[PDB]
């Protein structure tokens, strides 16, 4: 059994998003199905249900703005949205929750990002260690992946081989409408002159990888 | 509608220490037992841990109890590991034959509690790569600090700045307990060629500690 959304991706301020949850293993409507939500630091958030009856019920906040649908010859439950805010941008998932029953079961969750951005690749900039970014026997180094969008970028060091010590920061949305990250890592200063440090940073929605080696000073 | 009201909204305990959360819904639950316990790790999508106010789903680990009835729930931790770190949600049902709403509460923010521990700070100047797009980003790394609050503020020749830097701070690290952060300013090429002293200031308790730099040296 298996739930899958399809239909994110970007959307302009004011547009409007369409989200299908698609089935698989059982019938659409043999259950009741939920839409929920989460917005970048923010808690969980029940937009609307759709019971096996084939019945719409929406949380309050959500109801002028959104429709839930059914398609049971594509065994599909579909969410749209209109008049997106800033404030819609979130991962969005199908569910049934399992509040009383044994049976619950969530798609993955699909991004929507309501911005005038577009897509953009990320720059990678070296965070060099240096006789600053060395106290005592420990080194700090890092990449900083600057201007990409839409979230997210994913970041390893040297091919997934280096991983202790390793912290990639949240992403922020910068005032630009693009988003930026550091990633660091801190080594044994005596591994500066012989051990490559590289970066592998992976921006899937610009199909784009960016491996930066970082060299002392 | 329904909705949850969550209590604490976040808590800090030592290892092994019992925690209880307690979750009133605005309505009575459907069958007074239809709500679910929720867990969501550091990205990671959110778990269903305990159904039907007291059932623990297979694979849950056992240290996790519900309890309650009607509208006032509680979850119990009853021995608090670090693998704990998450947000906690009660998810609560409301039904009748012309009825059918769900809600999440805040959530419930729980840390573990360890030893003060100061950060150890490092500073970068903006690479020459990236001075020639126009923007200069100089990045201070608090690393592995306890607890999460800290100051962080930024000198420019002796200047303190204001409204030009943006910060992240990691999940607490599962094993050491503790928490990194990243302030990044940012400056036009022109401002940051025109100044030469760089300086990321981090208090923590009774102590300020300031990384600093000379460009171009």
């Amino acid at each position: 059994v298996q739930l899958v959304e399809s239909g994110g991706g970007l959307v302009q301020p004011g547009g409007s998003l369409r989200l299908s949850c698609t089935a698989s293993g059982f019938s659409i409507d043999s259950y009741g199905f939920s839409w929920v939500r989460q917005a970048p630091g923010k808690g969980l958030e029940h937009i609307g249900y759709l019971t096996a009856g084939g019945r719409a019920f929406y949380a309050s906040w959500a109801k002028s703005r959104s429709t839930i649908t059914r398609n049971t010859n594509e065994n599909t439950v579909t969410l749209k949205m209109n008049s997106l805010r800033a404030e819609d941008t979130a991962v969005y998932y199908c569910a049934k929750l399992g509040t009383g029953s044994r049976f619950a079961i969530w798609g993955q969750g699909t991004l929507v990002t309501v911005s005038s951005a577009s897509t953009k690749g990320p720059s990678v900039f070296p965070l060099a260690p240096s006789s600053k970014s060395t106290s005592g026997g420990t080194a700090a180094l890092g990449c900083l992946v600057k201007d990409y969008f839409p979230e997210p970028v994913t970041v390893s060091w040297n091919s997934g081989a280096l991983t202790s010590g390793v912290h990639t920061f949240p992403a922020v949305l910068q005032s630009s409408g693009l988003y930026s990250l550091s990633s660091v890592v801190t080594v044994p200063s005596s591994s500066l002159g012989t051990q490559t440090y590289i970066c592998n940073v992976n921006h899937k929605p610009s199909n784009t990888k960016v491996d930066k080696k970082v060299e002392p000073k | 509608d329904i909705q949850m009201t969550q209590s604490p909204s976040s808590l800090s305990a030592s290892v092994g220490d019992r925690v209880t959360i307690t979750c009133r819904a605005s309505q009575s639950v459907w069958r007074n037992k239809f709500v679910a316990w929720y867990q969501q790790k550091p990205g990671k999508a959110p778990k269903r841990l305990i159904y039907a106010i007291a059932s623990l789903y297979s694979g849950v680990p056992s240290r996790f109890s519900g309890s309650g009835s009607g509208t006032d729930f509680t979850l119990t931790i009853s021995s608090l590991q670090p693998e704990d770190f998450a947000t906690y949600y009660c998810v609560g049902h409301y039904g009748s034959e012309n009825d059918a709403y769900y809600a999440f509460g805040q959530g419930t923010k729980v840390e573990i509690k360890r030893t003060v521990a100061a950060p150890s700070v490092f500073i970068f100047p903006p690479s020459d790569e990236q001075l020639k797009s126009g923007t200069a980003s100089v990045v201070c790394l608090l690393n592995n600090f306890y607890p999460r609050e800290a100051k962080v503020s930024w000198y420019v020749d002796n200047a303190l700045q204001s409204g030009n830097s943006q910060e992240s701070v990691t999940e607490q690290d599962s094993k050491d307990s503790t928490y990194s952060l990243s302030s990044t300013l940012t400056l036009s090429k022109a401002d940051y060629e025109k100044h030469k002293v760089y300086a990321c200031e981090v208090t923590q308790g009774t102590t300020s500690v300031t990384k600093s730099f000379n460009r171009g040296e």
